[PDB]
C-alpha cells in the first residue's frame, strides 16, 4: 500500500525538477521508476532509482540528460529534467515496483502509479 | 483388475509420447493449478535473511495425451513414471536451495485420470529469501513471501492459478515458530514481464509477528536491573570512593558487553534498531550515573538526594515514551 | 580384437546378480585393510574417521580364461558388469567412495578365477567411549563389516593374510591429535537377525589418550588459580578490600575453567576424572575465601572486646592441597 | 534363468493387483543408533533397518522351493511401496561399499524388501520443565501416493522383537518407553492414508551435567552470604562482593539461553537464575539499606540467619515443583 | 498447432545429430553472446574472501544444424532436450562452488529459432572469489569480479560477446547488501592466453563502498566511550587510590578485550587495518592515564589539571587527523 | 569444415573402442604427461591440519587407437565424449574431499590429436592433508605436499612424468595467502611400492613460511602491555593494598584467558609449542609481581625500588633470549 | 590504473640495475613482468615477480644470471642484471599482470606498459 504524489511539471520553453513524493510500506517496494506518456504512444519508460543504494538506470533517450536520485528522509524521488527538447512532452508518471515484480523497463510490473503530471514546452 | 490390460493401455498412452512438446503445443496455454500442504517452517535466520519451509506442492493440468478409455478408475501410478512424462517447468524464484525428499523413494506422486488430468505432487524443502525490515527489532512484522513461476514457457503457452482460490493452500495452523506467529497469508496471481517475455507468477506470502517474550527476559530485563544497579551508588557515602567508582565501571562496562554481544547475533545493518535505542538510553543513564559521583567528588573536596528522585523518574519517563512509541 | 574377444567371451552367459557357485558351495572372500590414513577421534560425537585401502579376493570360476598374461589389470568399471560382495559397515554412520579424475577401485582377474577388488573408502564409523578416567582415559574403537544381503550359509568373510598382518597401520598414517594408537587386534563374530546369520569382521583400535594439552589447558590454571587464593593468607587482616577482591576472582576464575573444561567435552551423567580434579580445586579456593570471612567475624569481635587462623591456614591449606594432588594423580596414573 | 522370465512382461509402474484389494505391507524397523539429539534444532538423527514384506503373484515360481536371496541390482526392476518418514527433515541411504539393499523372493511371491537408511527426524520438545523435563519423539511412517485403497501398512509381528531399542546407549538421554501405533484416520487431502508411528520417551539424565547447569548460580548465592559476616566499616569490601555476585550472575542468565538461541519458551532452569538473582541483589541492597542508616549491626545479625533459610525454603518449593 | 507436424520437424533436427561437434566445426569459431540478469548478491565474506551470487546466465548462439522451416514461431522446448544438443562449455574461473537449482525441474530453458538459434538458460548460484584489500577496513573500497570463459574452445573455435553491450547484464538494482553499497558495475571483454592457446573471457565486475555506520556503533563509538571514562579519574581526589586505578585497569583491558574480539570476525591478515590505527590510538589514551595516576601517586608520596585538559584536546585531535586521513 | 566427413572420421575412431583396456593393452606401459595450473590455495587450517587447492590438471598421452589421418587439425571435442574414452585412473593418495567443477558444464576438456595423443584436462579443487610441526608455532615453517599416483594399474602398465621438467606447474605466483609466503615449491618422481605391486607417483610439495605479523599484534603485543602494566603496582605506594593487588589479579587472570583462548584456536595437540612459551614466561613474571607485594605486605606489617629495577631488566633479557632462539 | 616508469638501462661494455616504479592501484595487479624486445624480433619473457610474497619465475635464457625482487614501500620492482652479454641487447619494458589474466609468460596478458629503457652492450 503506496500512495505517489508528483509535483513541479507545469509548461516551459530549461532546466526542470519533477518530484515524486512516496508514503506508506516502501520496504516492501524498494524500486521507483519514471515513466512518460505522449498522446497516442504507450507508456514508455525515463528511469529508475533504488530507495537503497540508489542503483539507476535510465532509458537511452534521456541517458546524459535526465538525473534522478532521492532522499531517504523525505521518502521522495526526484527526476531532474535538463536539456529539454520537444520530444519530452508526455504526462510524467511515478510508480513503484516490488523485490520480485520483473524487469525495470516494463510499465505492467508495477503497481501503484502516481497521478501523472503533464509537461509541454 | 486385469493387470495385462492395464499395462496395454498404459504402454499405448505413452507410445510415440513426445516428453519435448507441452499439452496443446502451439495451441492455446495449458492451464496448471496449483495447490501447497504445507508442513513445517523449521526456521527463519534473520542473519541470513532466510527461512526454511516443507510443503506438499502439487501440480494440476489436463494433458490429452493422456486420456484413456474403458477404466472407471483413477491410476496412481510408481513416481518412476514422472521420468517420461512432461511436467510443468516450475521453480521458486526467490529460492535460496531446495531439494526433493529421497527416502525411501522420490518424494513425488502422478496420478492419472480417464480425461487426461494429471495430477503430480511433490515434498520439497526450501531455504527462501526473505529482506526483513529491522528497523523495530525486535518489535517488528516481517512479510516473507514464496514466489512461484514458469521457466521457460510464457503465458502464450502455460497459464498458473491457485485451484481452489483461496483454499489452494493447506496448513498454516501447523507452522510452530516459537519467536513468530503466523498473523495472515494471502495468495496473489500475476503476469510478470522480461526481456525473454511475460510469465505466470503465483505468490504466497505471511504476516510474521515476533513474540517479545524471549527479548524482554534475555536483554531487556538485564539493562533495566543494572540500571537500577547504579542508583545503589546514590546511597553510599561520598567518601567510599572506591565502592562508588566500581559500581559505575561495572555498569557501564556490562552494559557494553551487552550491546556488543547481541549485535553480533544479528546481521551487519547500518541502522539503528529499536532495541539499540533502548540499550543506548540505558547505558546514557548508568554513565550520567557515574558522572554525577564525579561531580560530587570534585566538589566535596546535595548533589546526591537531587540524583535519588531525579534517576529513576527520568527512567520511567524513558521506558513510558519508548515502550508507548514501539508498542 | 585379441583381448576384446576374451572379455566378451567371459561376459557372455554370465549373470552378475548371482553369486560365484550359486546355491552350491559357500563363497569365501578374503579382506585385507590398509589404512591410509586414521583420521581424527571426535570425543563429543563419539565418532572417528579413517581413510583405508578395503581389499577384497574371491574365486569366482565362471570368469576363468586361457590367455598369454597371467592377470587382467582392466578399467575400474569393468566392476559393474561383474557380481561383487555387498560389504557394509554395521557401526560406520557414514562413508564416501572416492571419485576424483576415476572411481577409485581396483579390478584383477587371474587366470585360474581368483578376482581381487579393491576400493578406497573414507569411513566414519560410530566408537562408544567411557570418559570416567577422561582425560587419563583409552578407547577401543571397533570397525565392524559384513554382507548385507548373503547370510553366513552363502558367503562368509575371512582375513587374506594372518590375523595379524591383515590390517596394516603404519606410523605415518597416523593422523590424531592427541591420541595415540597403541596397536590394533582383529576378531570374527557372527550375528543372528529376521534376515538371516550373517559373519561379522571386527577390527578393534586401541586408541590412549595424550593428557599434554588438557594438563597445561585445565590442570595448569586451575593449580595456579588454588595457588593464587592461598596469597591472601600472608596479607594482612587489616587489608579487608585487597583480601576480599582475592577470593572473589579466584572463584570467579574456577567458574570459567569449570564451564571451559567441559565446553568441548561430550555431556554424560557421570563425573569424569578431571571434574573431581576442579570441584576439588574450587572447594579449596571458596574455603579460602571462607577463613578470609572467619578472619574478619572473629577479628571484629576481639576488637569490640597477627591472627592463629591465619597461620593455621598459611601452613594447612598448602599441605592439604597438595596432599590431595599426591592421592588424585597416584591414583588415576597407576590405572 | 526363471528369473529374467519373471521380470520379462513384468509391469514396474504397476502396484500388484492395480484394480482389486489394496496391497498389505508388514513393517518392521531395527533402530541401528539414535544420535545427534538436539534442543535447539528440535531434531534428532535416527539409523534403521527398515524391513518391508509383501506379495507380489507376478514374480510367484514354482521350478524350486528355496528362497531366492538377491542384490541391491535388482532392486530396480520391481515394484516398491512409496513408504516415506512424515516428519523428515532429511534422509539418506548408506551407498559403502553398495547400495544396502537385499530382496528376497519366496516362491509364493512374499518380497522381503530390507533397507539401511539414516535420518533426521524433527521432534517438537517442550522445554517448560528443562533440563528436568521429559520428551516424546515420533517416527511417522505412510505411503506418499497409493492410498488406502492401494497400500495398508501394518506392523509385523516379529517387530515386537527386533526393535532394538532397549540395547540403545544414549549420552543424556534413557529411553523410558516405547510404543508402535497404528493410524488409519489420517484423512490428507488426496485421501485417506495409513500410517504407521513409533513413539518411544525420552528422560534426560540427571547428574552432573545437572550439578554443573546449577552449580555458579548456588555458589554466587553463597558468595552474597559472605558479606553479611563482613563487617559494614569496609565500604568497598562488602560493595565489591555485592556487585561481582550481581554482575556475574546476570552473565549467566544472558550465557544459559545462548545455547539456545530460539529456545523462546520459559525453561525451569531460567527461573532458577531469577530466583538466584533476587537473593544476590537482595543482599547488596541489605548492606545498602544498612550502610544508609549508619550515617545498625543487628541487620546483618538478622541477614546471617534469614538469607539461608529464605534460598532453603524456595529451593524446596521450586525443586517440589519440577519432579 | 499439430503436434505431429512439429514432432516430426523436431526429430528431424536431432537425427544423425553429433552432441560431439561445435555448430561450424573446422570454420569460422562460433559467436556466442551472454546475458546476465542478476537476482541476488546473498552474502559477502571477509573470512572467507568470497561472494555469493545468484543469477539467471542466458546464452544466445547460432546452430545452422537446428535450422527448421514451415513454422513461424519460436518453440520453447522442455529442459531436457538441452542433453541431445551442444552447448558452450562455459566456466566461471574463479569460482569457489556452484550449482544450478533442480526443483521443481533443473532450471534450465531451451528456446530455438526458425534461423537456428539457441537460446540456453541457467539460473544459477555461484560463490567466487574476491580478494580484498583490507588496509583501509572499515572504509574500505572493493572490486569484486565474475570472470567468464571457454573451458577447452579457444578463440580459434569459440568467441563471446556481451549480447546488448553495456545492456547485457541487468538487475543490479535487486542487489541489497545491508553492508554494502554497488557503487558501479563494468562489463569487459578481452583473450585470454595460457599454455594450451588463446581463450575468449568475460568479466563482470561490481564496486562496493562499505557503509560505516554499523561499525561506528559496533567499535568506533564504545572505544571512544571507554576512552571518555578514562579521563574521570581524573576528577577523583588523588587518595582514592583504588578508585582511580580501577578506572586505569578496566579501561585498558575492556580496550583489550575490544581489540582481539574484532579481529576474530575477520581473516588472519598480517597488516594492520584503519580500525586497528584507531583502537591503538585510543588504547594508548587510556594506558597514558593509569600512568598518569601512577607519576601522581609516585610524587604525592596540578599534573591532573593539565591532565584535564591536555587529554580531551589530544583525543580530539587525533580523531580528527584520524577522520580527515581515511574519510 | 565438412562437418559430416569429421563425423565419420570421429565415429570410426569409436567403432569398437573397448573402454576397458588401456593403450598398449599387454605391452609396454602408457607414458602419462601430467603438468599442473594453480589457480588458488583457498584456506590452510592448522585445526584440521589441512589446505584446500584448486587447479587445472591436465593429462597427456598417446593412444594409438584414436590416431586419425587426413585432418590437419587439433579436434577439440566436447567433454562428454570423454565418458566413451580410456582416461588413466589417477588420484590423490592425500586428499581428504574433492570435485570436478560442474558449471555451467563439466570443467573437464579432451583434445585429440593425428598421433593419437589425447589431452585430458580437469578443473579440480582438494582438500588435502597436510600433517604441520607446531613446536615453533606461530614462526614456524610447513612442508605440504599433493601426492599423485595411479590407483590400479602397476608401473608394468602405466608410468607418470612432470610433462615440462621443472615447469610443469605453473600459477604458483598467483597464490596469496595472508598468513603464509610460498617459500619454493618442488617436482619428484617415484615408484611407491605396496601389496598389491609397485605404483608410478608424482609428488609436488610446498614450503610455507608463516607471516608473523598478524601474532605479533594478536598475542605478542597484549601480552607484553599486560607484563608492562603489573610493574605499575611497584610505583605505589605499599599501603594502597586494594590498588596493588587488584593489579596482581587483574594481570593474572588476564594472561590466563589469553593462554586458554589461544590453545582453543588450534588442534588439541599433547607438545608445548613457541607461543605458549611466550606466555609462559609472561605469566611468571606478572605473578611474581603480586607475589613480590605479599612478600612487602608480609613484613611491612627497598624490596619495591629493587623491584622496579629488575623486572623490566628481567623481561629485556626474557624477550631477547626467546627471540634469538626462535628467529 | 597503474602507471610505470623505468630507469637504469644506459650503455655498458658487467652488472646492471634497472628498477621499476609502479604507482596507482597496484592490488588489482598483483604481479609484475619484464619483458625485452629485440630489433625485429618478437617481445620476449625475462622474469616476473608477485608484489605480495615474492613469488619469483624466469626464463631459461637468464636464469642464474637476472635476478628480480621489489620493495612495497616505494612500490619499486628492479631487474638486477650480471653477467650481461651482447644478446641481452633490446628494449626492456616493464608490466602489469592482472589477478586472473592468464599466464605469466605471454605479454598479451599484461595491460599497463612501461616506456622501455634501450639497453645495448
Ligand atoms: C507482502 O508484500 C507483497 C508485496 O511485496 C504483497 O503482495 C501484494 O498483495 C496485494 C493484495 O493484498 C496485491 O494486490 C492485488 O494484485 C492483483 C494482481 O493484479 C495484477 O495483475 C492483474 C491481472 O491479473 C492486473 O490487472 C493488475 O494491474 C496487476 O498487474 C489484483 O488483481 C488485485 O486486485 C483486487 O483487489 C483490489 C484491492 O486490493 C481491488 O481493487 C480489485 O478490484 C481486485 O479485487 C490486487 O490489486 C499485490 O499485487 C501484491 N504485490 C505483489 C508484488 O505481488 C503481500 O500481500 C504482502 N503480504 C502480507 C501478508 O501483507
Ligand atoms: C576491477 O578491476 C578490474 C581489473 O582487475 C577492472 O577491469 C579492467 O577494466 C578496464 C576498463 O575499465 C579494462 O580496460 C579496457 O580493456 C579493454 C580490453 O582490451 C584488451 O583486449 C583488446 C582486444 O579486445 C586488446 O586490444 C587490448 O590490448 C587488451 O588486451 C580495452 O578494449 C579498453 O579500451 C577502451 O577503453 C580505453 C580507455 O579505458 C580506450 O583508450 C580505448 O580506446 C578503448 O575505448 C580498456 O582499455 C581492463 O582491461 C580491465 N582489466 C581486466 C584485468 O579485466 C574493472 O574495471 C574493475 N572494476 C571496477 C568497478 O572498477
Ligand atoms: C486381460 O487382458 C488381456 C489383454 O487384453 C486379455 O488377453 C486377457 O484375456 C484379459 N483377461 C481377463 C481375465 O479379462
Ligand atoms: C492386513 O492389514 C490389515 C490392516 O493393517 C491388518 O488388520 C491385517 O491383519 C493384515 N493381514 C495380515 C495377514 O497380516
Ligand atoms: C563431405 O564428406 C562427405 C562424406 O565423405 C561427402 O559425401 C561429401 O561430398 C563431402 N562434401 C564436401 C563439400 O567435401
Amino acid at each position: 500500500q503506496v500512495q505517489l504524489v508528483e509535483s513541479g511539471g507545469g509548461l516551459v520553453q530549461g532546466s526542470l525538477r519533477l518530484s515524486c513524493a512516496a508514503s506508506g510500506h516502501t520496504f516492501n517496494y524498494p524500486i521507483m521508476g519514471w515513466f512518460r506518456q505522449a498522446p497516442g504512444k504507450e507508456r514508455e519508460f525515463v528511469g529508475a532509482i533504488s530507495w537503497s543504494g540508489g542503483s539507476t538506470s535510465y532509458a537511452d533517450s534521456v541517458k546524459d540528460r535526465f538525473t534522478i536520485s532521492r532522499d531517504n528522509a523525505k521518502n521522495t524521488v526526484y527526476l531532474e529534467m535538463n536539456n529539454l527538447k520537444p520530444e519530452d512532452t508526455a504526462v510524467y508518471y511515478c510508480a513503484a515496483k516490488g523485490r520480485y515484480s520483473g524487469g525495470l523497463y516494463y510499465p505492467t510490473n508495477y503497481d501503484y502509479w502516481g497521478q501523472g503530471t503533464q509537461v509541454t514546452v | 483388475g486385469n493387470m495385462s490390460f492395464v499395462k496395454e493401455t498404459v504402454d499405448k498412452l505413452l507410445k510415440g509420447y513426445d516428453i519435448r512438446l507441452r499439452p496443446d503445443f502451439g495451441g492455446p496455454p495449458v492451464c496448471v493449478g496449483m495447490n501447497i500442504d504445507i508442513a513445517s517452517i523449521d526456521m527463519v535466520s534473520e542473519v541470513n535473511m532466510d527461512y526454511t519451509l516443507t510443503m506438499y506442492f502439487q501440480q494440476y493440468w489436463r494433458d490429452k495425451r493422456l486420456a484413456y478409455s474403458g477404466i472407471p478408475l483413477n491410476l496412481t501410478l510408481d513416481n518412476r513414471v514422472a521420468d517420461q512424462l512432461w511436467v510443468p517447468d516450475t521453480y521458486f524464484l526467490n529460492d535460496k536451495k531446495s531439494f526433493v525428499h529421497g527416502v525411501t523413494v522420490k518424494n513425488r506422486m502422478i496420478r492419472l485420470h480417464p480425461d487426461g488430468t494429471v495430477l503430480y505432487g511433490l515434498r520439497i524443502t526450501t531455504t527462501a529469501a526473505c529482506m526483513m525490515d529491522l528497523r523495530r527489532y525486535p518489535l517488528d512484522e516481517q512479510n516473507c513471501t514464496l514466489e512461484i513461476e514458469s521457466y521457460g514457457y510464457t503465458t502464450d503457452d502455460i497459464e498458473f492459478y491457485w485451484r481452489g482460490g483461496d483454499k489452494a493452500v493447506t496448513g498454516v495452523e501447523r507452522i510452530e515458530l516459537p519467536q513468530f506467529s503466523i498473523v495472515e497469508h494471502r495468495l496473489v496471481s500475476r503476469n510478470v514481464v522480461f526481456a525473454t517475455g511475460a510469465y505466470p507468477r503465483l505468490s504466497l506470502s505471511f504476516r510474521l509477528k515476533r513474540n517479545i517474550g524471549y527479548f524482554i527476559l534475555q536483554t531487556y530485563m538485564p539493562s533495566i536491573l543494572i540500571t537500577i544497579l547504579s542508583w545503589v551508588s546514590f546511597w553510599i557515602n561520598y567518601d567510599a570512593s572506591a565502592a562508588r567508582v566500581a559500581l559505575g565501571i561495572t555498569t557501564v562496562l556490562t552494559m557494553t558487553t551487552i550491546n556488543t554481544h547481541l549485535r553480533e547475533t544479528l546481521p551487519k545493518i547500518p541502522y539503528v534498531k529499536a532495541i539499540d535505542m533502548y540499550l543506548m538510553g540505558c547505558f546514557v543513564f548508568v554513565f550520567l550515573a557515574l558522572l554525577e559521583y564525579a561531580f560530587v567528588n570534585y566538589i566535596f573536596f546535595a548533589i546526591d538526594r537531587w540524583s535519588r528522585i531525579v534517576f529513576p523518574f527520568t527512567f520511567s519517563l524513558f521506558n513510558l515514551v519508548y515502550w508507548l512509541y514501539y508498542v | 580384437e585379441n583381448f576384446t574377444r576374451i572379455l566378451d567371451s567371459l561376459l557372455d552367459g554370465y549373470d552378475n546378480r548371482l553369486r560365484p557357485g550359486f546355491g552350491g558351495p559357500v563363497t569365501e572372500v578374503k579382506t585385507d585393510i590398509y589404512v591410509t590414513s586414521f583420521g581424527p577421534v571426535s570425543d563429543v560425537e563419539m565418532e572417528y574417521t579413517m581413510d583405508v585401502f578395503f581389499r577384497q579376493t574371491w574365486i569366482d570360476k565362471r570368469l576363468k580364461y586361457d590367455g598369454p598374461i597371467e592377470i587382467l589389470r582392466l578399467n575400474n568399471m569393468m566392476v559393474t558388469k561383474v557380481w561383487t560382495p555387498d560389504t557394509f559397515f554395521r557401526n560406520g554412520k557414514k562413508s564416501v567412495s572416492h571419485n576424483m579424475t576415476a572411481p577409485n577401485k581396483l579390478f584383477r582377474i587371474m587366470r585360474n578365477g581368483t578376482i581381487l577388488y579393491t576400493m578406497r573408502l573414507t569411513i566414519s564409523a560410530e566408537c562408544p567411549m567411557r570418559l570416567v578416567d577422561f582425560p587419563m582415559d583409552g578407547h577401543a574403537c571397533p570397525l565392524k563389516f559384513g554382507s548385507y544381503a548373503y547370510p553366513k550359509s552363502e558367503m562368509i568373510y575371512t582375513w587374506t593374510k594372518g590375523p595379524e598382518k591383515s590390517v596394516e597401520v603404519p606410523k605415518e598414517s597416523s593422523s590424531l591429535v592427541q591420541y595415540d594408537l597403541i596397536g590394533q587386534t582383529v576378531s570374527s563374530e557372527t550375528i543372528k537377525s529376521i534376515t538371516g546369520e550373517y559373519i561379522v569382521m571386527t577390527v578393534y583400535f586401541h586408541l590412549r589418550r595424550k593428557m599434554g594439552y588438557f594438563m597445561i589447558q585445565t590442570y595448569i590454571p586451575c593449580i595456579m588459580t588454588v595457588i593464587l587464593s592461598q596469597v591472601s593468607f600472608w596479607i594482612n587482616k587489616e587489608s579487608v578490600p585487597a583480601r576480599t577482591v582475592f577470593g572473589i576472582t579466584t572463584v570467579l576464575t574456577m567458574t570459567t575453567l569449570s564451564i571451559s573444561a567441559r565446553h568441548s567435552l561430550p555431556k554424560v551423567s557421570y563425573a569424569t576424572a578431571m571434574d573431581w580434579f576442579i570441584a576439588v580445586c574450587f572447594a579449596f579456593v571458596f574455603s579460602a575465601l571462607i577463613e578470609f570471612a572467619a578472619v574478619n567475624y572473629f577479628t571484629n569481635i576481639q576488637m569490640e572486646k597477627t591472627s592463629k587462623i591465619d597461620k593455621y591456614a598459611r601452613i594447612l591449606f598448602p599441605v592439604t592441597f597438595g596432599a590431595f594432588n599426591m592421592v588424585y594423580w597416584v591414583v588415576y596414573l597407576s590405572k | 534363468p526363471n528369473l529374467d522370465g519373471l521380470i520379462a512382461g513384468y509391469a514396474r509402474n504397476f502396484r500388484p493387483g492395480i484394480g482389486g484389494p489394496p496391497v498389505n505391507v508388514a513393517l518392521a524397523l531395527e533402530v541401528a543408533s539414535i544420535d545427534h539429539i538436539s534442543e535447539a534444532n528440535m531434531e534428532y538423527t535416527m539409523t534403521v533397518f527398515l524391513h518391508q514384506s509383501w506379495r507380489d503373484s507376478r514374480l510367484s515360481y514354482n521350478h524350486t522351493n528355496e528362497t531366492l536371496g538377491l542384490d541391491s541390482r535388482f532392486v530396480d526392476k520391481l515394484w516398491l511401496p512409496d513408504t516415506f518418514i512424515v516428519n523428515a527433515k532429511s534422509a539418506w541411504f548408506h551407498d559403502v561399499t553398495v547400495e544396502n539393499k537385499l530382496i528376497r523372493l519366496q516362491p509364493d511371491g512374499v518380497i522381503l524388501y530390507s533397507i539401511r537408511i539414516t535420518s533426521t527426524v524433527a521432534c517438537d520438545m517442550d522445554l517448560a520443565k528443562y533440563p528436568m523435563d521429559e520428551q516424546e519423539c515420533m517416527l511417522d511412517l505412510e505411503s506418499y501416493g497409493y492410498s488406502s485403497e492401494d497400500i495398508v501398512y501394518y506392523w509385523s509381528e516379529s517387530q515386537e522383537h527386533i526393535h532394538g531399542l532397549d540395547k540403545l546407549q544414549l549420552a543424556q538421554f534413557t529411553i523410558t518407553s516405547y510404543r508402535f501405533t497404528t493410524e488409519l484416520m489420517n484423512f490428507k487431502s488426496a485421501g485417506q492414508f495409513p500410517r504407521l508411528s513409533l513413539h518411544f520417551h525420552l528422560r534426560r539424565n540427571r547428574g552432573v551435567y545437572i550439578i554443573q547447569s546449577y552449580m555458579p548460580s548456588v555458589l554466587l548465592v553463597a558468595m552474597s552470604w559472605v558479606s553479611f559476616w563482613i563487617s559494614q566499616a569496609a565500604v568497598p569490601a562488602r560493595v565489591s562482593l555485592g556487585i561481582t555476585t550481581v554482575l556475574t550472575m546476570t552473565t549467566l542468565m544472558v550465557s544459559a539461553r545462548s545455547s539456545l538461541p530460539r529456545a523462546s519458551a520459559i525453561k525451569a532452569l531460567d527461573v532458577y537464575f531469577w530466583i538466584c538473582y533476587v537473593f544476590v541483589f537482595a543482599a547488596l541492597v541489605e548492606y545498602a539499606f544498612a550502610h544508609f542508616n549508619a550515617d545498625a549491626d543487628t541487620i546483618d545479625i538478622y541477614a546471617r540467619a534469614v538469607f539461608p533459610a529464605a534460598f532453603a525454603a524456595v529451593n524446596v518449593i521450586y525443586w517440589a515443583a519440577y519432579a
